[PDB]
RNA sequence: GCUCGCCGGAAGACCAAGGGUUCCUGUCCAACGUUAAUCGGGGCAGGGUGAGUCGACCCCUAAGGCGAGGCCGAAAGGCGUAGUCGAUGGGAAACAGGUUAAUAUUCCUGUACUUGGUGUUACUGCGAAGGGGGGACGGAGAAGGCUAUGUUGGCCGGGCGACGGUUGUCCCGGUUUAAGCGUGUAGGCUGGUUUUCCAGGCAAAUCCGGAAAAUCAAGGCUGAGGCGUGAUGACGAGGCACUACGGUGCUGAAGCAACAAAUGCCCUGCUUCCAGGAAAAGCCUCUAAGCAUCAGGUAACAUCAAAUCGUACCCCAAACCGACACAGGUGGUCAGGUAGAGAAUACCAAGGCGCUUGAGAGAACUCGGGUGAAGGAACUAGGCAAAAUGGUGCCGUAACUUCGGGAGAAGGCACGCUGAUAUGUAGGUGAGGUCCCUCGCGGAUGGAGCUGAAAUCAGUCGAAGAUACCAGCUGGCUGCAACUGUUUAUUAAAAACACAGCACUGUGCAAACACGAAAGUGGACGUAUACGGUGUGACGCCUGCCCGGUGCCGGAAGGUUAAUU
RNA sequence: AGGACCGAACCGACUAAUGUUGAAAAAUUAGCGGAUGACUUGUGGCUGGGGGUGAAAGGCCAAUCAAACCGGGAGAUAGCU
């Protein structure tokens, strides 16, 4: 659960852990593993093109199956693991054939459940079918938006997509974000919420914390000279200006959106 | 105090070896221009 | 098999010093100049073949050559091989 | 040559980087050396670096580089696929003794090991650019078992002391031995074996993964150290003869035990935590095409081969980086004694040095120190500087508090040596003996010997017993910043920056955003519990009114309005 | 357990004195801060000049930085000395 630390340092203090009796202690599995150097922010150029990232922890990657596609064929909870890589945990599923693989875990998942994936699966919680055969009302996560591409909305820990209508080829979300949109009937969908819930809830409780997950300091603009960034110079602490992004864009409230292409299967913005 | 040049052969001759020299069309310029000057040593290489 | 002339060409000269004077009198080596880019086989074929001798093993090292002068104008002198051989015991140069 | 002093976790000894002959010998003293110089890292000549096992090279990959085609670009070029490079990482193998003026794990002596090629014999299903296993991996912590190593005893050799004593419970020295081979131990991990079946591992597979049944539960893997051998050897104090005074030839005693003990080894182990901890080959195994009593594979034996390059010397420095023989800088390894917690510190060992100008004198003044009557911050911008405090054990310790702290609060007492308790205790270690068994590096019991605190009581010396070196000044009130951190390399370390936390805002994924004429790349192999931007800055109580101005967001009736016509 | 505590190596650089044609173009001596971590360090790699990088001082980018260095336009221009 969330467990307050002793404040035995000042350090300690405010730090807040999800600790979960269940994941696996040991080693994950081998064959689904692969490296991941970590980029620093920088591009192909060398330049950093996204600031305040570097350092931390090594990380190894496990291979998630996010398209669950193995049809027709049920497999059994093995464990639940701990990944480096996301918020959410991943559980380890062994398959009625001998295969082995990586899945998101869904809240209340298990060890020794069962799941199976299809278009005849039951309605349960890990079973992924096509959303033409799910009910309407119904809970999922790690949808599809084009069929057989992989799953990509509502993957994060304690994230699920409500299923508020089916009209013809497509069905209408509700995205976590507010926003209502229309995908095709065939994309497929994993019922029932993602678990790991109270990640939300840590404290890092100090700077450290945050530089262990690869987090380098953030420099206010405000705090510079007038030759780094919009906001700086003053003699003493002075603003007098619209705030703006370092390039020069107006920050607080300025719509960045810009995309035609896909303008059509927006029902409603998040608002 | 520790003083700017700190020798390297591997790292002297990867900055501004002959290979190096001649990876880059600007590197062979530098090199035609030591030869018309008549330099003895072209390179660090030597 | 190595031809005639490469074994004619391979070596140069005996080389004379009290090092090698101690080595003929206590191991029966016999130290002498060698081609730069002699090898050690090359070495042993043209020593049982031009001496009439035959030899254990050869040991090689390359000599750099001194940095001198000459009226001011700096000259170095050139590298060169060195060979220990070792006769096989029985046979006296 | 004798004596004196200094370092000794270095100012000793190896190596990497870097340098390149500075290394050794002979000779010279013009210049160089902050002086002289017979000397030298100086001049001149000669000599010196020996590898199947060390390193490179080589096989394999990381970051990253280059990149056939390709995509993109006024040109130049940019990115990138297949590939190919790239160690600071993974991959076979040697030790001890001797020897030169200068090299040595390279030479010699002795004893080993590795890989590969051939040939013979015997038996055989061999085969990959493919499948699977392995290689293969974090931080912290704890303990047990060991060794390096040290001390003491025993043993051997020598000694009987310049001045009182010294045949003894006395003094000095030595008491060493490797890889390999055999043994498989302390200990760690793991149930094993045989059938049958199978939507999996791009095809196949007897291999891996999965399912069921039967049977036995002891098999397997890993593993320091010890012991035996290596070793009837080598080494060995010290003797005997030359000395050409450097040292050269012959001989060679003892060569045991107990205790203590690592930061090293078992240990890439075990326990635990979250921040979840390289890759690829070598290696093992499976088959595909293919071949088919050929080839190939396994085993034994014989034989051949293991090339090329580095190897001198300095290496916390007079040889590297600093213009200098420059109080500077420079990664790794080794790690003795006494006291001590200790790699601090003091004195020493091995070892290495006295820092390349001296000789006098004993003024002011400057620098670095010692002491000081009475007073004790009166000094001064300011207790700046100095003085002072300083250890271990035990007693005791306030406001306040986020209940952890504050706190080593403050303050106090004891502290040496000798004897006894106890001819050396509690404890640790542990031989002989005994008794067993599946017999062994075995189990139980026994306790010799060795080592050995702490305490109490009694005495005793001094002015002083934490005696030196070493080693907190303490308390009260208050501003600012919550805190650990970071910064103006070279006048500013702070109240500045960061920070965990908070809020606003953008972003629905071909995300926003950023680098880029573009292709692409990062964000991210992430998906709104996510990512970017902005402000504020732990925590507690909170965060009031104004939308007139300037922004931003929404609206789209009306007015005005571009190219166009 | 810990961006826990005391303290060497190690990394820094708060105070004072010396030095200031220095032993040294930033040090020495006595004290001082951190010392299991946002630590420190070796080896190699990447980012290039209106560009980089910056826990932000206009700091740093080879003793050079409110725009590096080298070469060129170039004998810039100079109502000024
Ligand atoms: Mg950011
Ligand atoms: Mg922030
Ligand atoms: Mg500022
Ligand atoms: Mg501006
Ligand atoms: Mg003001
Ligand atoms: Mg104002
Ligand atoms: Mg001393
Ligand atoms: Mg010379
Ligand atoms: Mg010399
Ligand atoms: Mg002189
Ligand atoms: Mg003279
Ligand atoms: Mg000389
Ligand atoms: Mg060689
Ligand atoms: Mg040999
Ligand atoms: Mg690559
Ligand atoms: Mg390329
Ligand atoms: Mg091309
Ligand atoms: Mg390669
Ligand atoms: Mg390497
Ligand atoms: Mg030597
Ligand atoms: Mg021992
Ligand atoms: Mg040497
Ligand atoms: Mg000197
Ligand atoms: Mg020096
Ligand atoms: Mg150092
Ligand atoms: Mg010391
Ligand atoms: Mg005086
Ligand atoms: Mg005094
Ligand atoms: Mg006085
Ligand atoms: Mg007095
Ligand atoms: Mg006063
Ligand atoms: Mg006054
Ligand atoms: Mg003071
Ligand atoms: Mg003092
Ligand atoms: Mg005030
Ligand atoms: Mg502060
Ligand atoms: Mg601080
Ligand atoms: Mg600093
Ligand atoms: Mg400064
Ligand atoms: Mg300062
Ligand atoms: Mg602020
Ligand atoms: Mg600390
Ligand atoms: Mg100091
Ligand atoms: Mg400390
Ligand atoms: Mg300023
Ligand atoms: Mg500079
Ligand atoms: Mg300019
Ligand atoms: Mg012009
Ligand atoms: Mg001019």
């Amino acid at each position: 659960a969330v467990v307050k630390c002793k404040p035995t340092s000042p350090g300690r203090r405010h730090v807040v852990k999800v600790v979960n009796p269940e994941l696996h202690k040991g080693k994950p599995f081998a064959p689904l593993l692969e490296k991941n150097s970590k980029s620093g922010g920088r591009n192909n150029n060398g330049r950093i093109t996204t600031r305040h990232i570097g350092g931390g922890h090594k990380q190894a990657y496990r291979i998630v199956d996010f398209k669950r596609n193995k049809d027709g064929i049920p497999a059994v909870v093995e464990r639940l693991e701990y990944d480096p890589n996301r918020s959410a945990n991943i559980a380890l599923v062994l398959y009625k054939d001998g295969e082995r693989r990586y899945i998101l875990a869904p809240k209340g998942l298990k060890a020794g459940d069962q799941i199976q994936s299809g278009v005849d699966a039951a309605i349960k919680p890990g079973n992924t079918l096509p959303m033409r055969n799910i009910p309407v009302g119904s809970t999922v996560h790690n949808v599809e938006m084009k069929p057989g591409k992989g799953g990509q909305l509502a993957r994060s820990a304690g994230t699920y997509v409500q299923i508020v209508a089916r009209d013809g080829a497509y069905v209408t979300l509700r995205l976590r974000s507010g926003e209502m949109r229309k995908v095709e009937a065939d994309c497929r969908a994993t019922l029932g919420e993602v678990g790991n819930a109270e990640h939300m809830l840590r404290v890092l409780g100090k700077a450290g914390a945050a530089r262990w997950r690869g987090v380098r300091p953030t420099v206010r603009g405000t705090a510079m000279n007038p030759v780094d960034h919009p906001h700086g110079g003053g003699e003493g602490r002075n603003f007098g200006k619209h705030p703006v992004t370092p390039w020069g864009v107006q920050t607080k409230g300025k719509k960045t959106r810009s995309n035609k292409r896909t303008d059509k299967f927006i029902v409603r913005r998040r608002s | 105090m520790k003083r700017t040049f700190q020798p390297s052969v591997l790292k002297r001759n990867r900055s501004h070896g002959f290979r190096a020299r001649m990876a880059t069309k600007n590197g062979r310029q530098v090199l035609a221009r030591r030869r018309a000057k008549g330099r003895a040593r072209l390179t660090v290489s030597k | 098999m190595i031809r005639e002339e490469r074994l004619l060409k391979v070596l140069r000269a005996p080389h004379v010093s009290e090092k090698a004077s101690t080595a003929m009198e206590k191991s029966n080596t016999i130290v002498l100049k060698v081609a730069k880019d002699a090898t050690k086989a090359e070495i042993k074929a043209a020593v049982q073949k031009l001496f009439e001798v035959e030899v254990e093993v050869v040991n090689t090292l390359v000599v750099k050559g001194k940095v001198k002068r000459h009226g001011q104008r700096i000259g170095r002198r050139s590298d060169w091989k060195k060979a220990y051989v070792t006769l096989k015991e029985g046979q006296n140069l």
